[PDB]
Order: C-alpha cells, then structure tokens, then sequence
C-alpha cells in the first residue's frame, strides 16, 4: 500500500558545463560526461504556509 | 537501480548519476537527453505547477475555499499543495525512470479510499491533476508563455505523450 | 568596511493565530502577542544556478 | 535604535533571533507603525525571489548588450552573482525596514561596494536599473497594487511605510552613484 510518510522523490539535475562549479565536491565522477549530474533523494514534502495563504488571496488571479 | 535503494531507504540519503553511470541510464531509458530536459520542464517548474493547479481548481469552483469546501482553512489548503506536489513529483520520477511501479506503489496505492475516507472532493482532485498535466505538456513543449527552457531545437513529443499517461495512471487511480 | 561573506539578514515571520502549529515547539514566549512571531538569522544568499539560466533564456518575457 | 538583532547580526554565524510575545510587543511599540511594519516587511520577503528576478531581467531586456559578451551578466556565472547581489541588497533593505533604521544596511552591505563594483566592471547604469525596478516593484507589493500576487492585510494605509522602504533604496542608490 501506499506510503504515510508524505515523502516523494526529490530530483535535481545539473549541467555545469560551463565550467562553474559549487562549493561541494564531487560525489560521483563525470569521467566521459563531465559537467553533467542527476541527483535523486527522498524528502518529506514540508507545508508551506506561504504558499497556502498565497493561493487563498490570489487564485482568482491567472 | 542506484535510484532503487534511496527510494526504498526513503531517508533522505541522496543517488548521484554521473559520468559512465548516468550515459547508463541514458541508454536504459529512450531519448535519453531528451528525456532529461522533460524532466527539468517539470522539477525546474514545480512549485509554480502546484500553485497553478491548486488555484485553478478552487478559481473554477469556489466553493472549495468556502466554509464546509475541501480547502478551506490555510491547514488544508496546505495539505492539498503539499499532495499535488507529492503526485507531480512521483510523476516527475517516473518520467526520470521510464515507469510507474514507484508512482503505482509508493504513491497511488490505496489513495483513492484514502481521500474517500477522508471525504476529500474527487471532482478538485481530478481537475488539479488535469491543470497540472496540461500544464506539464506545455513545459516540456516549450510552448509555455513565460518560462521556457533553452534546449537544443527538436521534438519531444513522444516524452509528452509518455509523461501524459502517468498522468492518466494519477486520474484512473483516482476514479 | 563591508562584509563580503555573501550573507544577508532572512527573516521569517509566523503568523499562525488560525492556530494551525508546525512541528517544533515554540523558540520564544507568546504572552500578549497569540500566534505571532519574528524570527531574524544571518544566512548565505546561495548563488542560483538555475534562476540565472532562466533569466538568460526568459527575459525578453514579463 | 532597535538592538533586537544586533547579536545574531554580529554573530553572522546562522543563529537565529525568535522575537515573540514580549518582546515582540515591545518592537511592535519601539519602531512607528508596528504591525503595518511587519506586514510592510512580509510584502518585500513574501516576494523575494520574484522582486529580484524581475529586476535583473528588467535591467537586461531594456539592454540585452548586458548578456552578450564583455557585458555584465554574459555567462551563468555572472548573471547568478547579480541575482546574488540583489537579493542581498533586497534583503538589507528588509531588514531596514524591519528594525526602523539603515544602519546594518550601510556599514555591512554598502560601505565599499561602490568600489568594489569599480574594479570588477560592474556596470553603474543596469546596476542603478535593476536598483530602480526592485524599488519600484517593492513600492507596489507594500502598498498591495501590484496585478498579479496580492497579500491580505486590514484595510488602511502604509504610505509612510512605503516611503521609508524608498528612502533605503535611495541609500543603496546614493552608495553606488
Ligand atoms: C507557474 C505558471 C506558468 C508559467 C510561469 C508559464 O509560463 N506557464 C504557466 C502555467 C500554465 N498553465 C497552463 C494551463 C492552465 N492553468 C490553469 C489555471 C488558471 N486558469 C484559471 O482560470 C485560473 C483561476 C483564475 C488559474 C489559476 C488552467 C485552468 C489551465 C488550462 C487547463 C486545461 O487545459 O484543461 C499551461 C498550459 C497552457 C499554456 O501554456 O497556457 C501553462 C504552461
Ligand atoms: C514577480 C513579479 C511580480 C508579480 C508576481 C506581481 O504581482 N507584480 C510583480 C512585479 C512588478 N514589477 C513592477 C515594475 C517593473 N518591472 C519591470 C521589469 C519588467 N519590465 C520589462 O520591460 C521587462 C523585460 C521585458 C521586465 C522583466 C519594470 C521595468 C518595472 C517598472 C519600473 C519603473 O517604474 O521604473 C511592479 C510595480 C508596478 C506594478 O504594480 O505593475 C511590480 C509589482
Ligand atoms: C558556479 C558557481 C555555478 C554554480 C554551481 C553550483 N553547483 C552547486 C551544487 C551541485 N553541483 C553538483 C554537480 C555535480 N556533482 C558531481 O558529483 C558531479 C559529477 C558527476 C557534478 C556535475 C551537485 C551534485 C550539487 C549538489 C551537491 C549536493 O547534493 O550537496 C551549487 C550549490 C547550490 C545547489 O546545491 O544547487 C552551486 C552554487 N551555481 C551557479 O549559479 C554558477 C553558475
Ligand atoms: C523537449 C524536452 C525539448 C528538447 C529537448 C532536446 N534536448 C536535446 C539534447 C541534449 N539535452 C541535454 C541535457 C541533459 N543531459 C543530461 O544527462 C542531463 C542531466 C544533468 C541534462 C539536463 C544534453 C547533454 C543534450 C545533447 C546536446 C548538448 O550537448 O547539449 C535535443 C537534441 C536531440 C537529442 O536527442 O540530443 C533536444 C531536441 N528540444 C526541444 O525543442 C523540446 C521542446
Ligand atoms: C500548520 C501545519 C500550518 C503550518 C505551520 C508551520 N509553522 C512552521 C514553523 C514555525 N512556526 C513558528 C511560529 C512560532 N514560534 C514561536 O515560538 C511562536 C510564539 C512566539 C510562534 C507563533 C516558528 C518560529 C517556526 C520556525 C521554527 C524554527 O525556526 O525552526 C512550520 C515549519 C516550516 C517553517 O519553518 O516555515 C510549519 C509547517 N504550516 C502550514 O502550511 C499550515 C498552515
Ligand atoms: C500596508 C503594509 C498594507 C496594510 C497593513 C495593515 N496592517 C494592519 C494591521 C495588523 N497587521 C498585523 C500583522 C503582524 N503583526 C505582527 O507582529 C506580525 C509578525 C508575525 C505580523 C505579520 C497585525 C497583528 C495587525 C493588527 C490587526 C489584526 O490583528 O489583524 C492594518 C490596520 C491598522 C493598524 O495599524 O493596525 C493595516 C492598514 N493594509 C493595507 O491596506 C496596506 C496595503
Ligand atoms: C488537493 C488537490 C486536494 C486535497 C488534499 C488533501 N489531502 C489531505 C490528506 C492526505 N493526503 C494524503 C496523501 C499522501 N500521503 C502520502 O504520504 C503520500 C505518498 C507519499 C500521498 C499521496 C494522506 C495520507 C492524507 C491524510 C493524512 C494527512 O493529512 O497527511 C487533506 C487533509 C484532509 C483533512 O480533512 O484532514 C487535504 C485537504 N483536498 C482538496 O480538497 C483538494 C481536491
Ligand atoms: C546585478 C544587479 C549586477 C551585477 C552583479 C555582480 N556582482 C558581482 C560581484 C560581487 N558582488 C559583491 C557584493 C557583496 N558581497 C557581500 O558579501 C555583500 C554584503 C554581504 C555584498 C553587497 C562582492 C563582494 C563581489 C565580488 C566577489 C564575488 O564575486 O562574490 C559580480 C561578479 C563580477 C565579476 O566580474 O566577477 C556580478 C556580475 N553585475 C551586473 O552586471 C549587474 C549590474
């Protein structure tokens, strides 16, 4: 059955071919594809009451 | 498969794809980079297909955010944006991955009589669901009118079309 | 002189008199002022890789 | 002046001041208009990211020579170091208008930059642009006009707010002129 736990996949993709770099190393190496990276975690998607509110004042707006 | 084990861990440990390991994966799903930049057009995209999906559905029905309506009160409302999140990104996944079993199994999976439990309106759900896959084909067809994603002129239909059906898989769950 | 570590003031501010709660506990009193919070840090404003590759492909759009 | 903050300011260390019940009633006293003051302040934080994106990308479609090269945003590198650099001084000036003064602003975030910008190349002119829109753009979340994403406050009025919050930005514009 389902999970509970409100937890999705989290993906982020980076192409730093450009040559710039973050302040983290790597974590895999990009021999033959260098600059290229998918990242995939599973995080707790967290209410956002911003948004929430957001939505209640603006969704008549397009 | 290097996927596998997070998904299954579920604990906030992170799989990197890169070099020999991420031209792997390109060759086990179809159109590879294509494939990748269909994915971009939704994560890159994500919060404003949400918040997109939710407003249209409570602008199309406003009874949905009066008293007694199934986003009334900020709580649910957050709920219900948290949920449309939660499904775009199984569906996000599951155009990274080429399949639904982690959508069907993790996520889909007895939802239907969760919401029904819960006295959760079918009739938003299946809007929002609708706004956000229309609004997915319009991403990863570049034909959305402010934001689009630079990417090398070709044709990403078939990505579409597949990301479409996972989007079918959502609403069939759900009827 | 001017700082050049990247970091500006974030402030968050909580108004949660709908009475809908977040997981922590409350960090500060709340006597007199039900529901309401200021929270001030120094945080790193991150550089956004992404939002910078928006804007070169979307500015010509409103 | 409002030393509410000072510490975590000066500590610059991700420690965080919680401001509640109290003490809030007493920064809510301290400062004029408190609580339009806070909701002044929600109408800047509430739409960062978009303040700034519209601002940078303002300053480059009415010049788009700045993405091209020898300009000042050509390549990621630049343009997110610019995205950067606004948000920072958007939030200077938040935090400006949440304490009553400019004090932090000045001393921490433009003394030297003028400078700075000078010998790096950093334009004067699609700086004082990108300036003038988020300006512009935080004059109309304040005062609840703007067209798209508005902010639900009691009816009233926040024009002296709104001033004040200009009257920063005019410190940013003063420093980099
Ligand atoms: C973050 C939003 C978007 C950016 C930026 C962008 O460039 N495109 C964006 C969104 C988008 N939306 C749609 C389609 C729909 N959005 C809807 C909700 C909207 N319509 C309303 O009446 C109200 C309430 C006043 C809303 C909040 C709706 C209903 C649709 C159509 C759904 C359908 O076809 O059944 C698209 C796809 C079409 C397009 O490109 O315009 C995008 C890209
Ligand atoms: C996130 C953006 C906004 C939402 C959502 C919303 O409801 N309002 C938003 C922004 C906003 N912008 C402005 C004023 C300006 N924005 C500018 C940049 C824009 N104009 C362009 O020509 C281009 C490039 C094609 C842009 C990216 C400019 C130039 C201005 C005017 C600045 C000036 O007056 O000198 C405002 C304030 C005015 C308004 O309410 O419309 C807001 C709120
Ligand atoms: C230069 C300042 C540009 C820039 C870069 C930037 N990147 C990151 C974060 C990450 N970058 C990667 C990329 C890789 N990691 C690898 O192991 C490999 C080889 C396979 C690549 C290509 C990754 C994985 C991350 C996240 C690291 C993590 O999970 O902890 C940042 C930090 C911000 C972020 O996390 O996205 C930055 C600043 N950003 C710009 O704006 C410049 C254009
Ligand atoms: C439909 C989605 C739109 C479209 C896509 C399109 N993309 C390419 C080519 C490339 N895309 C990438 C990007 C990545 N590869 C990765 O592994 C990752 C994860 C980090 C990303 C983001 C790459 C590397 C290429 C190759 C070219 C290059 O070096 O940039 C094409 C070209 C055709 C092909 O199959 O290569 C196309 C058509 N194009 C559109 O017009 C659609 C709206
Ligand atoms: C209910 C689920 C709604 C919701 C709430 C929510 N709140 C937070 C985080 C915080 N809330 C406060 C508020 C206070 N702390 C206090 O001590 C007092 C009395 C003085 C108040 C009013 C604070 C300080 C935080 C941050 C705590 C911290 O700094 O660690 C969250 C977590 C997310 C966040 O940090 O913003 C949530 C989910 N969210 C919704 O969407 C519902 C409408
Ligand atoms: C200009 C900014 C717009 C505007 C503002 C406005 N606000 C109020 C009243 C209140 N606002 C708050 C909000 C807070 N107090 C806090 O401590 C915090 C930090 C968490 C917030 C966000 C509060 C508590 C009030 C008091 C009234 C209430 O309890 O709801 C007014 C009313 C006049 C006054 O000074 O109180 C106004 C005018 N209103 C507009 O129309 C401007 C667009
Ligand atoms: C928004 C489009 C609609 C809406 C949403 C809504 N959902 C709930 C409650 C729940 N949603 C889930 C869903 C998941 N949990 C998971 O862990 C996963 C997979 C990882 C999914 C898909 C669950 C389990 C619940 C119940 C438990 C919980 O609250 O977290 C609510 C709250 C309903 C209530 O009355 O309490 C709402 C509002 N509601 C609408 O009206 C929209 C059509
Ligand atoms: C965007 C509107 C304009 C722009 C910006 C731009 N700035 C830089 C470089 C720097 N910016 C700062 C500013 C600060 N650092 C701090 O720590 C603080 C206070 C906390 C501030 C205000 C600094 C110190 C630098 C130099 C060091 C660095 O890069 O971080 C750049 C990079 C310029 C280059 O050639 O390397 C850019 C692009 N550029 C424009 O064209 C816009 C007008």
């Amino acid at each position: 059955k389902m999970a509970t736990d409100s937890k999705a996949p989290l993906i982020e993709l980076f192409d730093e071919r450009d040559g710039c770099k973050g302040p983290a190393a790597n974590k895999a190496s990009d021999v033959g594809e260098p600059g290229l990276c998918v990242k995939v975690s599973m995080q707790k998607v967290a209410m956002n009451a911003a948004a929430a509110k957001s939505v209640a004042t603006n969704y008549m707006r397009k | 498969d290097a996927f596998s084990k997070v998904i299954t861990s579920a604990d906030g440990k992170a799989a990197y794809v890169g070099g020999a390991d991420l031209q792997a994966l390109k060759k086990f799903v179809s159109d590879g980079n294509k494939r990748m930049d269909a994915v971009n057009a939704i994560v890159s995209n994500a919060s404003c297909i949400v918040s997109d999906a939710v407003s249209g559905m409570v602008c199309e029905n406003p009874a949905l955010i009066a008293p007694n309506g199934g986003v009334y009160s900020n709580r649910k409302m957050a709920a219900c944006l948290r949920d449309a999140e939660i499904i775009l990104r199984y569906v996000s996944y599951s155009l990274l991955s080429g399949d639904s079993s982690v959508l069907e199994d993790r996520c889909l999976n007895g939802l239907k009589e969760t919401y029904a439990s819960l006295g959760v309106p079918a009739a938003g759900n299946a809007r929002a669901v609708a706004i956000m896959k229309a609004t997915v084909n319009g991403f990863i067809n570049n034909t959305a009118q402010q934001k689009k994603l630079s990417t090398p002129a070709g044709d990403c239909s078939a990505l579409a079309s597949e990301a479409g059906g996972y989007f079918d898989k959502v609403s069939s769950a759900l009827a």
